[PDB]
């Protein structure tokens, strides 16, 4: 229909609430509401996420208890920030994350309250480490198919939408759905203290403790895996000396003949762990 | 009470049939390997309260 | 005695405690039975080895020795750590 | 770039895995497996698999839609 | 870029089939694995010979 | 209620099947004519008296 | 990253022999964004010059499986041939066939062939009577030229 | 008792956003909230958390507020959505703990039997490990104190979960120098010396400070006790601690001969492959 | 339906443990809480009532709630033994009503004083100027005994709302064993 620039802001707590609540109830689509602030025409800013309670034991079925609305928003009024609801979410846990018939069913009833209340889909399965996968959508009408649907200001967002993407059925659901870009702004305070946590708190408390424990390893436990290393670096070696012989025998470097390889580099890296933690001994133990 | 029992039926019309199978063995803490009785094998997961 | 070369022989025990030779073993094993010493005994020289001392109330000279030896340890740890850090800093980068 | 690309490859398994059996391999990065759906397929493989772990006959994880060695 | 070519694995699969004998008009006859037979086409790269 | 049972019962192809057993943890187990075993926790529009394996 | 490699021509348009030699390894980068800004950098630096190395580098830039890097290739291939006819480059009709080839195709996207109609606007602009130049006789750089194409 | 508590990133970000909640009133307000978790084992688990109303004024500075009813109904909400999840304790911002930081636990001991607290820092000037956690026990003294009811720290870290791995490890994208091997530990090797130094600097500052102020604070029990513990274990003796160094030679031995033998052979073999494919393509190219 | 949030302050001080009032002082002030909670409920159902004490600690037994069921529960087994506490009683009630949500509702408090207090006059006049700078009206309903012809409360209410205050009162205790309805019969009319 009449479109605008497509842009969705986040909160950093949001994504975590999404993944936790969509993981803890995984095989059934778990309803959840979404809370934020309509700043303007084209950007929407979710700032808070609270999950919905569950009901009877069936896929995709959803409800909005209004006493839960009143009491939850009341608690968030006596919490420091009360703000306006901005939409909702659930998961499509086993697939390529398209809104189902029940999803568009609650969308045509939910769209009469808010215009740009954006439906969002988290998936805790098709993301491993380098995917969110954040996936939000927006419903189109059927009355305005006499008119066009195609102003699409700031053209980059659409061409960006077609790349994160697959299916025959998403391709069948470019009707009734046009997505919207999601991006991420991060507090440098929060970024730096998450860096504190996950580049400092993977090192452990007082920080001497586990390195002196490695120093405990280096004179009691290492010699056993050094015996394992020496037995490997005899047994693997007397047959990997057959390998340049057979390289001279068969061809100049053709296809893979069979199972084994050199594999020594990994065992040598474990020996490098041995020497570095043996270097730790002088440093820690003395002074 | 007709409306009550038939509304229970009305809510109940949305349940989904579920596949019956047997578990071959356990791979990991979350990965499970089953066999559908009609046919092929699979690799599945559990719920969180099982 | 400042807890470094402190392996005590029979003589100073039998001089302080003013008890005879074959009673100092009872004297030390009584404290070993109680646990207000955590050492051991050789008897070719009757050297009773000391790996223990009692925590005692901090006096003024104990205050000063505390701060001085604590700083003595601290500046040595710092001065060696700075050399480790600077020597292998640019390979961290 | 390379390590994050390696782990972005790793979204493939995650919970819909079906079990074929290894039958043959054409060459490097190309194999032949026959599923427990009776039929038999010419599939591609991931660069993740250590190639010692295969080629007698191994129960192997396949993708559902793409039906490739994983 | 080769690792970023991973959208190739995500596409589809391919069949292995047994040839009985070819015929005219650049076609063959294939009995795939459990099913019957199919008169199918060749690609550009392979020889009918 | 009649609208929903119109939306279900006007689906005129009825896959026929056979009730294998009847759990109670009110739960029926089905083998269809395609020989695919199905579980269902919710029985539907028949009564547990009229059912037998 | 896009604007960072777009800065190259806007700081080094005084000499055009430099930028192909230094962006000849950026043209085949990992993401479409550095490739895109690289293509536009070769477009803005070799604009008023009949370069052959720029056409050399921009030749396989229309083939990448991302749409808008092909679009930027179309815009840059319009920029390389301002009022150029048949002696500065043999690629005049070789690209006039190309823009019509991609716009009269149906299955290509809108973002792909937006640059095609835009480049046909560029190649025939002013009835070939006016052209673009960041340079005058006086050595001074022409300011609304730089500002207009920069905001463009 | 408790082995250790396992804090997840979600609750820490749920403190940061809470400071962002109450950062607009500004005037005089610490961050205080309520902790949620799971008593897994002797180890402790933490999953969720949320807010609480709380304030504290200047005159008669023992004025503190814990809404029971907020706790009742919002714990009813969280128990309604998740029955695996229940209360384990509370938290606050923790610059340090002040004197009034016992009464919160002494309120909500009637909810959790061992109501554990969490002390964090929203300002990451701490070059130590954040998310400190105490627990209140009693240690009734030889001096005949009636009941000393003192919080005592049980160690803490940041744990892992599969989905929060996806979350955190995508939210970073910032820094990765590790290439995990001989050098993923050396940054933390600078850290262990430097963060023994910071703690020891706190030690010497405390030792100098007790003599000046506190009127005679000096710790009176745990100064002489743990000081003599310090003065009973710096072993610098030289009889066989010198003779650990042929075991150090043995530590050197294995890695020296593994490196010297196999590293050169592998690199040589790769030189063989490179020069074969170099000259045999050179005779076909030129 | 006038806008406030009536903060009742119960009197579980140790001098309330006798029976100089009608059965027990606790029961008469409990029925006083009943009539003021229904009176402010019929005055407005929007406004809400929590309770607070002047015991060993001024404990928030009830959060500010419109329903009186928890009030009915907490008026029993109140442990009426302990030293009176007033000066920080103002502070705890004030910050309890700065823990409200609708701050257009008046910070109306009622205080039940039935014991000799040890307040300083300068402390309560800092409270007087404080509550002048805090927009609070408190009608104090005295009980039991004090320094008789009760002192510092005349001073506190007089220093509270000078120069057109007209919102804070002082209901002194009648030192006669009278019915509790006769004690609330003038406060049920107005302040
Ligand atoms: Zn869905």
């Amino acid at each position: 229909a009449v479109d605008t620039a497509e842009q969705v802001y986040i909160s950093s707590l949001a994504l975590l609430k999404m993944l936790k609540h969509g993981r803890a109830g995984v095989p059934m689509e778990v309803m959840g509401l979404m809370l934020g602030e309509f700043v303007d025409d084209y950007t929407v800013r979710v700032i808070d996420v609270f999950a919905m309670p569950q009901s009877g034991t069936g896929v995709s079925v959803e409800a909005v208890d209004p006493v839960f609305q009143a009491k939850m928003l009341d608690m968030l009024k006596q919490t420091g920030r009360p703000e306006m609801v901005v939409g909702w979410y659930h998961s499509h846990p086993g697939f390529g994350c398209w809104l189902s018939g029940v999803d568009i069913n609650t969308q045509q009833s939910f769209e009469a309250l808010s215009e740009r209340a954006v439906a969002v889909v988290v998936d805790p399965i098709q993301s491993v480490k380098g995917k969110v996968v954040i996936d939000a959508f927006r419903l189109i009408n059927a009355n305005m198919m006499v008119l066009g649907h195609e102003p699409r200001q700031t053209t980059s967002n659409l061409g960006h939408l077609n790349k994160p993407s697959i299916q025959a059925l998403i391709h069948g659901l470019n009707r009734h759905y046009y997505s919207i870009t999601i991006n991420y702004r991060k507090n440098e305070l929060e970024q730096k203290m998450l860096l504190n946590l996950h580049k400092k708190s993977w090192m452990e408390g007082l920080t001497l403790q586990d390195y002196s424990e490695h120093c405990k390893h280096n004179e009691s436990v290492v010699k056993e895996m050094l015996e394992l290393a020496k037995n490997y670096n005899k047994a693997v070696e007397e047959e990997d000396k057959m390998t340049p012989e057979q390289l001279a025998i068969k061809n100049v470097g053709k296809q893979d003949p069979k199972r084994h390889l050199e594999e020594h580099v990994d065992v040598l890296m474990t020996s490098n762990i041995v020497q570095c933690l043996a270097a730790m001994l002088d440093t820690v133990v003395f002074k | 009470k007709q409306y009550e029992k038939s509304e229970n039926d009305l809510k109940a019309l949305q349940s989904v049939g579920q596949i019956v199978g047997e578990v071959l063995k356990q791979l990991t803490e979350e990965k499970f390997i089953v066999k559908a009785t009609n046919g092929p094998r699979y690799v599945v997961g559990c719920r969180r309260q099982l | 005695r400042p807890a470094n070369h402190r392996q005590l022989t029979f003589e100073e025990i039998a001089k302080s405690a003013k008890i005879t030779v074959n009673e100092v073993e009872l004297l030390v094993m009584k404290a070993l039975s109680v646990g207000l010493v955590k050492g051991s005994i050789d008897e070719v020289d009757k050297r009773v080895h000391m790996t223990w001392v009692q925590p005692r109330v901090l006096d003024l000279q104990q205050i000063k020795g505390m701060k001085d030896r604590l700083e003595f340890w601290c500046t040595d740890v710092k001065s060696m750590e700075m050399l480790v850090e600077h020597q292998a800093h640019d390979i961290l980068t | 770039e390379f390590l994050h690309a390696q782990e972005e490859v790793k979204r493939i398994q995650s919970i819909p895995l079906v079990i074929g059996q290894f039958l043959e391999a054409v060459d490097q990065n190309t194999a032949i497996v026959g599923s427990t759906t009776g039929s038999n397929y010419y599939v591609r493989i991931l660069s993740t698999i250590d190639r010692e772990l295969l080629k007698p006959n191994a129960s192997v994880a396949l993708h559902k839609h793409s039906n490739a060695l994983v | 870029l080769l690792r970023e070519e991973l959208q190739l694995l995500q596409e589809q699969g391919s069949y292995v089939g047994e040839v009985v004998r070819a015929m005219d008009k650049k076609k063959v006859l294939v009995k795939v694995h459990p099913e019957g037979k199919f008169v199918v086409d060749v690609d550009k790269n392979i020889d009918i010979n | 209620e009649n609208s929903e049972k119109i939306k279900v019962n006007k689906t005129l192809p009825y896959l026929v099947s056979n009730v294998i057993e009847l759990l109670d943890v009110k739960c029926a187990v089905i083998k269809t004519s395609t020989r695919q075993t199905y579980f269902l926790p919710v029985i539907g529009l028949v009564d547990a008296e009229k059912l037998k394996p | 990253r896009r604007a960072a490699v777009e800065s190259l021509g806007f700081i080094l348009f005084r000499t055009p022999e430099q930028c192909p030699s230094v962006v000849s390894l950026l043209s085949e980068s990992y993401n479409p964004h550095v490739r895109y800004g690289a293509a536009m950098a070769l477009g803005i630096c070799c604009a008023g010059t009949g370069n052959k190395e720029a056409i050399n580098l921009l030749e396989p830039m229309t083939n990448d499986p991302v749409n808008y890097v092909r679009q930027g290739a179309l815009i840059a291939s319009a920029l390389i041939m301002i009022q150029q006819t048949e002696i500065t480059c043999p690629k005049v009709n070789q690209f006039r066939q190309l823009y019509s080839k991609v716009i009269n195709d149906k299955h290509d996207d809108v973002m792909a062939k937006f640059g095609a109609i835009l480049a046909q606007g560029i190649l025939d602009a002013g009835g070939h009577n006016v052209t673009i130049s960041l340079q005058s006789r006086t050595g001074h750089t022409h300011m609304p030229s730089v500002v207009g194409v920069l905001v463009f | 008792a408790v082995q250790k508590v396992v804090v997840h990133p979600l609750v820490l970000l749920s403190v940061v956003d809470h400071f962002n909640r109450i950062g607009k009133v500004g005037n005089q307000k610490r961050v205080v909230g309520v902790l949620l978790g799971s008593w897994q084992k002797k180890v402790l688990d933490v999953s969720n958390s949320f807010a609480v109303p709380f304030d504290e004024d200047d005159k008669d500075d023992s004025v503190w507020f814990l809404d029971h009813d907020y706790l009742e109904n919002m714990y009813g909400m969280f128990k309604k959505v998740n029955a695996r999840e229940r209360i384990v304790g509370w938290y606050h911002t923790g610059p340090k703990l002040h004197k009034n930081d016992i009464a919160i636990n002494e309120l909500m001991k009637r909810y959790c039997p061992n109501s554990v607290l969490v002390i964090i820092d929203v300002k990451p000037k701490d070059l130590g490990l954040p998310t400190e956690a105490y627990i209140s026990v009693e240690e009734v003294h030889d001096d005949g104190t009636p009941t000393s009811k003192t919080f005592e720290h049980v160690t803490s870290e940041i744990g892992a979960e599969e989905a929060e791995e996806v979350g955190v490890e995508h939210l970073l994208r910032d820094i990765k120098d590790t290439t995990v091997g001989t050098l993923s530990q050396r940054i933390t090797n600078q850290v262990h010396g430097l963060k023994g130094l910071n703690s020891k600097l706190l030690d010497i500052r405390s030792y100098l400070e007790k003599v000046a102020t506190g009127k005679l604070p000096i710790n009176h029990q745990i100064i002489y006790q743990l000081q003599d513990v310090f003065n009973l274990l710096p072993d610098v003796s030289l009889q066989e601690f010198v003779k650990a160094f042929y075991l150090k030679t043995n530590d050197q031995m294995v890695v020296v001969y593994l490196a010297s033998l196999i590293r050169s052979v592998v690199a040589l073999h790769n030189l063989i492959n490179n020069k074969i494919a170099n000259r045999d393509a050179e005779k076909k190219e030129g | 339906m006038v806008l406030e949030s009536t903060m009742v302050c119960v009197d579980n001080s140790e001098y309330m443990r006798n029976g100089d009032f009608l059965p027990t002082r606790l029961q008469a002030q409990q029925d006083a809480v009943n009539i003021v909670c229904h009176s402010k409920t019929r005055s407005n159902p929007e406004n809400n009532v929590g309770l607070i004490t002047l015991a060993n600690d001024c404990e928030v037994l009830t959060t500010l709630t419109p329903d009186t069921g928890r009030i009915l529960s907490k008026l029993h087994t109140v442990q009426p033994k302990g030293k009176i506490t007033f000066c920080t009683g103002i502070r705890v009630a004030h910050l309890a009503l700065k823990h409200r949500q609708g701050k257009n509702h008046k910070m109306r408090i009622i205080a039940f004083v039935g014991s000799p207090v040890e307040d300083n006059e300068k402390d309560l006049v800092k409270l007087a100027k404080r509550l002048k700078k805090e927009k609070v009206n408190v009608d104090i309903i005295n009980f039991g005994e004090e320094e008789v012809n009760t002192e510092k409360l005349t001073a506190f209410v007089n220093t509270l709302n000078g120069k057109d205050g007209t919102g804070s009162h002082l209901v002194t205790v009648p030192p006669g064993p009278s019915l509790a309805d006769a004690l609330i019969s003038s406060p049920i009319l107005a302040g």
